[PDB]
């Protein structure tokens, strides 16, 4: 064993052809997939990934495990970039889009060893998908709480899941409250709002859901108030900085007469000081600049008990302002003047307070005019668990933004897989030929999710996998009696149940893209028959 | 003439001919975000909406108490009138050709162009110009003192649809096709 | 490289268990001192748990998670540091068998532990009695409780005093919860020497900065304080301020102007008729002169933290630009301005004969850090009660109560779900045990009796430290903030629940 030599065709690098490379690819994808096949399902578990300094992170987000795990090799990166696509597209389904991909190559490859051209296998998988995508719309349905359910089942393989009921609720709640219309209709749920925060202390359950937003800052000078308004407040969402001006980059102050020295000088302080006044003089009780504040132009807010926060997160102010109806003041101008325009640009908020959280202490803008908004704040044992709590609070809360934007769900629990399996499997004879083996493989291959969903329970999973297999195989006999697919796995107990009833819901939009995608990879790799690796520099 | 623009994400099927043309740039994050204007008139400003840019060793000296705001408040208008003349010539969507020389669209000049509800889009590569003048039917605008309503186009729609974390620009309804390609792996 | 399977699990458990093992002989009234050596140079001779584990770098991930537990816990309550570590370990350890021996999946053991925690927390509030956060005597004999087990006990009473006399001083209710920022308003100040008792809680601040000019007031009776950001010297232009002179007698002109602006500045300050001007920045020699005859003593360079605490015990709100210097920015409510010279090192005081400055004295710069930390624990459990007037049966009593009410329930639950639940109960028992051990008495003996007496005869029955016999808490009393018993069990069960989620460990960024 071991490929080698060259003889003719002098090439500045490595080059494997046929069997040799074609297997290498399959091995590659295989390994990168197998690392995260033990994180699949509720019975699946997280892992710790230590660096060189010794620090680490524990996480089940397949996409971050494959990101965090240094992968060197095309077909390896491919499935790490494909695991990426998911987390970037829908937001959950990563761990699974890879396990599928790997399974398609691994399998398809076997067909080639049997002497079956790659293309004939490719078209075969292509048709198995056409039929499979269509059929996927024959298990799904319109939203008919489906929400607190979607948000829950998406926390099974996660840390946040021991307290499913709690967060499953806080998730939908928080998201919903932020909805908007983008432009011309839409009604999209902010694919990123709800500033999430975390602080070590108290229970996992004691995670608060602010009734507004959580801007993470103090209050400039400790001299100003730490809590303002009980009834109504005017919030100044700025952007321009209130510090001592410096004039044009090319504006030399050339003095010819010692007179002008002192004058123009102290003028500098006032120029950006007037700007301060024209803002306090608007009813501004709360100021949120983005580009920081002077300590001089701060005392002005202090002397006036105006909660004024320095250099804020501009990604928050943009949302702190849509939430108090205010205006992100780029620079007081309008036509040709200068003012933050009394309450014209200001925002209406119920109350601005600086709540503490042991060690930390941040500001809260809870209750507002047009806010609707929310923001969650995790509390855990330490950063190690906390990063992950959120990590999967997101991989969960994302499943919701898509169930919403796309009113359509399918029963997970490895049901979808089983169904497609037996359907495509029987459908496989509708073309016979060599091509049969293709679809057949495709279908058969899908049973990876149900098998591995269960094997992650140690017990002889050949049980469920067999039962669930049979069921659908039967159900599609008058698919008539009382047709009952939607039968998934209940690993916690070890039996086949109706997941739609049980509460195991997953958005169609996931398993529809998770599938169309994973094959798009498998094919571009199925075509690989020679890998020329140039020598670097 | 067949401008193809590939954008990562989706699969191969997600590729369309796109009626009008396909730009390649972002839009506006800064002061007042427009990003979409139905039935608009666009202009390819080869100019640059920034403070006074004298190509010779310029310099603004100061030596007076009051003279402070003189210099300031003055140029504050310099950007303004230019911005008005644009709205004035009925220019809905603005396109600035990337000038590394010395600024394109001053941060300030955006507060104006923000209010004026004029979606601006900068960094239009120089090799585009020629082409954009076709697909957009637009007209290059050397100075502002040549920025006229006829040196514009009949755009029926311009919008930066965020395909999903991607964001691609479009100018629909108006000798140049413009196809956008997608797929999973680069 | 990689370690999947029970392999992983085990090393995690053992790791976590070992973390405990180190400081277990630091939990108890007879607790020993772990003199640790820091890399930077000096040493740490403390027995305060978190202060130890901080000074020990660890490797195994679990040992890292287990170590940070002592921190998040030292952030909620100031106390109960060592306890959380020991519990957090025993929990994982007590699961070890049913985790692999009884092949129970980690999901199930977690589903139970999260459940057993809540029930367990009930039993804590169930045995907790409330307390008069205002009754000076109760607060003292409360603070005193968490001062034992530390070098600072030979002055226990003296400590709770300086504790209360400072918790209450920086406190400020506010309601429209109670806010006690011990941190920014109780700047400590350890001064080598004297006696312990020779330490007081000055109601003001103490800076060692002297006076800007010799012939300047060493102490103004009732001084008029003026606190400011900006420096006291000729400023410059934030633009390209460049002066060109060829007009001969113009050099003198400008060179003079400088003196002139320093004058103006002194005016604006002198205006509100001040006696004490403390600036965070510098003080031009000129400005000193015009503030000398202007009638006031000056203090240059003082930290923001140092300054803003002054502005709470002088009322003197700090102000930047002087041409805006208001008269509301007074220096009212501020006693003397002593400037005692403490062993070849001048100081300055600002007592009034909202923020105090605890000034400790002992017998070395080294011994003082023992006190400071010990004190912090006192001053923190005081704050806890201030914000949660509930207390728990000390002497590990509470810990045993939860052991039974849980043990009982577990035994009466039936299902594989019972074993993990049972362990939480068996686990809890370790604290009265570590106590009885670090006492010297027989663990198997005393516990069986403590546990039994508990099972029926009251729940406020823990173990007595220096004694080693089981005593009733109410009797000689040693209740501790109920808050501590919250965290200790909240995060410990969490920690366990996290690490149990691991079935694989990998190395590389
Ligand atoms: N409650 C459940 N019971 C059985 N299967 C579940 C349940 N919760 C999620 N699933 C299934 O587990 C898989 C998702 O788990 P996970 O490992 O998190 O994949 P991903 O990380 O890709 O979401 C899907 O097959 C989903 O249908
Ligand atoms: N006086 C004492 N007699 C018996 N137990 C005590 C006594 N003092 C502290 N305890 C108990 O020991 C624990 C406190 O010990 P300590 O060494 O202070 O650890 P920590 O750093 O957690 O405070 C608590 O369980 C408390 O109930
Ligand atoms: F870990 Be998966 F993406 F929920
Ligand atoms: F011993 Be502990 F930290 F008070
Ligand atoms: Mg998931
Ligand atoms: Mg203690």
């Amino acid at each position: 064993f071991n490929n080698s030599r060259s003889d003719t065709l002098f090439l500045g690098g490595e080059k494997i052809s046929g069997d040799d490379i074609r297997n290498q690819n399959v091995l590659a994808t295989m390994a990168v997939a197998n690392v995260v096949k033990s994180s699949l399902g509720p019975v699946g578990l997280d892992k710790m990934l230590v660096d060189d300094i010794g620090d680490f992170t524990v996480t089940n987000d397949g996409a971050t495990i494959l990101s965090l795990l240094d992968v060197q090799h095309p077909a390896g990166k491919i499935l790490v970039e494909l695991a990426q696509q998911q987390d970037r597209e829908i937001g959950d389904g990563t761990t699974s889009v890879v396990i599928i991909a790997s399974e398609l190559l691994k399998r398809a490859n076997e067909l080639v060893k049997n002497k079956i051209h790659p293309t004939t296998i490719i078209t075969g998988f292509r048709v198995a998908l056409r039929e499979a995508i269509r059929f996927i719309n024959e298990v799904l349905s319109t939203s008919v709480e489906t929400l607190i359910n979607i948000a829950k089942t998406s926390m099974s393989s996660k840390i946040i899941g021991a307290d499913s009921d709690f967060f499953s609720n806080m998730v939908v709640d928080a998201l919903l409250a932020v909805k908007t219309q983008n432009s011309k209709g839409e009604i999209k749920y902010p694919v990123k709002a709800v500033n999430v925060l975390k602080a070590h202390g108290k229970s996992a359950t004691e995670s608060l859901l602010v009734p507004g937003y959580a801007l993470n800052c103090t209050v400039a000078s400790q001299a100003m108030p730490k809590r303002i308004a009980g009834g109504n407040v005017k919030i100044a969402c700025l952007d321009l900085n209130l510090q001592k001006a410096r004039m044009a980059m090319g504006v030399q102050i050339n003095i010819d007469d010692p007179e002008q020295l002192e004058q123009i000088r102290k003028r500098e302080a006032g120029i950006v000081l007037e700007r301060v006044k024209k803002i306090i003089d608007a009813g501004a009780q709360v100021v949120l600049t983005t580009k920081g504040i002077d300590d001089l132009c701060l005392k002005e807010f202090v002397e006036a008990k105006i909660m004024g926060v320095r250099r804020c997160k501009k990604e928050d102010l943009r949302r702190i302002a849509r939430a108090t109806g205010a205006t992100l003041v780029s620079s007081m101008s309008n036509l040709e003047g200068e003012e933050t325009f009394e309450s014209s640009y200001l925002g209406l908020c119920d109350e601005v307070v600086q709540a503490k959280f042991s060690d930390d202490e941040c500001i809260l803008i809870k209750g507002t005019s047009k806010h609707s908004s929310s923001s969650i704040i995790l509390r855990g044992a330490n950063d190690y668990s906390l990063d992950e709590m959120e990590r999967s609070l997101h991989d969960s809360l994302s499943v919701v933004k898509r169930t919403l934007e796309s009113g359509n769900v399918v029963p997970g629990g490895g049901c979808v897989e089983a169904a497609l399996n037996i359907y495509l499997d029987n459908f496989a004879t509708t073309v016979g030929s060599r091509e049969q083996l293709a679809i057949a493989e495709f279908a058969a291959a899908l049973l990876i999710i149900p098998k591995t969903l269960a094997v992650n329970a140690a017990k002889d999973s050949s049980e469920l996998v067999a039962k669930l297999r049979s069921y659908h195989a039967a159900s599609q006999m008058a698919k008539k009696r009382r047709s009952y697919r939607n039968y998934g796995l209940d690993l916690i107990r070890g039996k086949i149940v109706d997941e739609i009833h049980a509460g195991v819901l997953e958005p169609t939009i996931s398993k529809v893209k998770s599938l169309k995608s994973a094959l798009e990879a498998c094919v571009a790799i199925l075509r690989i028959d020679t890998m020329i690796t140039v020598d670097p520099e | 003439d067949i401008r193809l623009v590939k954008k990562v994400g989706g699969t191969i099927d997600d590729t369309e001919m796109i009626d009008g043309v396909v730009l390649t740039q972002t839009a506006i994050k800064s002061a007042g975000g427009p990003t979409r204007k139905e039935k608009a008139k666009i202009g390819l400003i080869q100019f640059q909406i920034s403070p006074p840019k004298p190509d010779t060793e310029n310099n603004i000296i100061v030596n007076d108490y009051r003279q402070m705001d003189k210099i300031l408040k003055e140029e504050r208008a310099y950007l303004l009138n230019i911005c008005k003349k644009i709205k004035k010539a009925k220019c809905n969507v603005l396109l600035i050709q990337k000038s590394i020389l010395r600024d394109a669209v001053n941060d300030l000049a955006l507060h104006f162009l923000s209010k004026l509800n004029i979606m601006v889009v900068k960094d239009i590569e120089r090799e585009e110009i020629e082409f954009l003048s076709k697909g957009l039917g637009c007209k290059p605008i050397a100075d502002i003192e040549l920025f006229t309503e006829d040196r514009l186009d009949s755009a029926d729609l311009v919008e930066e649809i965020d395909s999903d974390g991607s964001k691609i620009v479009r100018v629909t309804g108006i000798p140049t096709v413009s196809v956008v390609i997608r797929g999973a792996n680069n | 490289e990689r370690t999947t399977g029970r392999q992983a699990q085990i090393s995690n458990i053992t790791a976590a268990k070992a973390v405990a093992d180190v400081i277990r002989t630091c939990l108890g009234p007879k607790a020993m001192l772990k003199m640790l050596l820091d890399p930077m140079g000096g040493l740490v001779l403390t027995n305060d748990g978190h202060a130890i584990l901080r000074e020990i770098d660890v490797a195994h991930p679990a040992a890292k998670s287990m170590l940070e537990l002592s921190r998040t816990q030292d952030e909620e309550v100031g106390d109960g540091t060592t306890t959380v570590i020991i519990l957090a370990g025993e929990i994982l350890a007590q699961c070890a068998p049913y985790l692999i021996e009884k092949n129970i999946h980690p999901v199930i053991i977690i589903q139970a532990l999260k459940k057993a925690l809540t029930d367990a927390l009930e039993v804590i509030k169930q045995v907790s009695k409330p307390v008069d956060v205002e009754n000076d005597a109760a607060m003292k004999k409360l603070i005193q409780a968490s001062i034992g087990t530390k070098y600072v006990i030979h002055w226990s009473e003296k400590m709770c005093e300086l504790a209360l006399d400072a918790v209450k001083t920086v406190r400020k209710d506010l309601g429209q919860n109670f806010e006690i920022d011990i941190k920014r308003y109780v700047r400590v100040e350890k001064i080598p020497g004297g006696d312990v008792l020779d330490s007081r809680v000055l109601k003001g601040v103490l800076l060692n900065k002297d006076v800007v000019h010799p012939k300047m007031s060493r102490h103004i009776e009732n001084p008029r304080v003026v606190l400011l950001d900006c420096p006291l010297e000729y400023k410059k232009g934030e633009s390209q301020t460049n002066i060109e002179i060829e007009k001969e007698e113009d050099w003198n002109r400008i060179l003079q102007i400088e003196e002139e602006q320093v004058q103006l500045m002194c005016e604006q300050i002198l205006a509100v008729r001040p006696t004490l001007v403390i600036t965070e920045k510098g003080v031009s020699d000129l400005a000193q002169h015009y503030l000398l005859k202007g009638g006031c003593s000056v203090l240059r360079r003082v930290k923001k933290s140092d300054n803003n605490r002054i502005a709470r015990v002088t009322g003197a709100t700090i102000v930047n630009r002087v041409e805006d210097l208001k008269e509301s920015d007074v220096g009212t409510n501020c006693g003397l301005f002593k400037v005692e010279m403490i062993g070849d090192e001048y100081f300055s005081f600002l007592d009034n004969c909202k923020a105090c400055t605890i000034m400790l004295r002992g017998g070395s710069k080294d011994i003082l850090n023992e006190i400071d930390r010990n004190l912090q624990d006192a001053m923190a459990v005081a704050r806890n009660v201030m914000l949660s007037p509930s207390l728990s049966p000390g002497g590990g009593a509470t810990e045993m109560a939860v052991s039974v009410k849980l043990a009982e329930k577990a035994k009466q639950l039936e299902g594989i779900q019972q074993w993990p639940y049972q362990a939480v109960a068996d686990a809890m028992e370790c604290i009265p045990r570590t106590l009885i051990q670090n006492a010297g008495g027989d663990p198997i003996r005393l516990l069986s009796q403590l546990r039994a007496k508990h099972a029926q005869g009251n729940f406020t029955t823990g173990i007595d430290g220096d004694k080693g016999k089981i005593v009733d808490m109410v009797s000689y009393g040693i209740w501790e903030p109920e808050v501590i018993k919250q965290q200790s069990v909240k995060t410990a069960i969490e920690s366990a629940c996290l690490l149990l989620r691991v079935d694989d460990i990998v190395s590389g960024v």
